């Protein structure tokens, strides 16, 4: 009982922090949208994209 | 030469020429433009 309790508790504490970081990571992606990524830009649409 | 006839010369001969006379100094102008396009973009990237 007590073991399940403490571990289950810890999970919920970790639940918060991991979710926050997951959200934040996606938010970071929207804030800046890099165009210099090599896999991104073919340039003139097709005929250059792999 | 009459006054009014001269006015026609002012409008249709002088004015155009005064305009033509102000040199572009294009090489220095092109620099201005290139600097200008980098500044609008700047902190953003590329196309278009």
């Amino acid at each position: 009982e007590e073991t399940e309790r403490i571990v289950a508790n810890h999970i919920r504490e970790r639940e918060g922090k991991t979710k926050d970081q997951v959200l934040l990571l996606i938010d970071i992606q929207v804030s800046y949208i890099n165009t210099n990524h090599e896999d991104f830009i073919g340039f003139a649409n097709a005929q250059q994209r792999s | 030469l009459s006054g009014g006839a001269s006015i026609n010369r002012i409008f249709h001969e002088r004015f155009p020429f005064e305009i033509v006379k102000m040199e572009f100094n294009e090489k220095e102008l092109r620099r201005e433009i290139s600097y200008a396009i980098k500044n609008i973009h700047g902190i953003r990237t590329g196309l278009f």
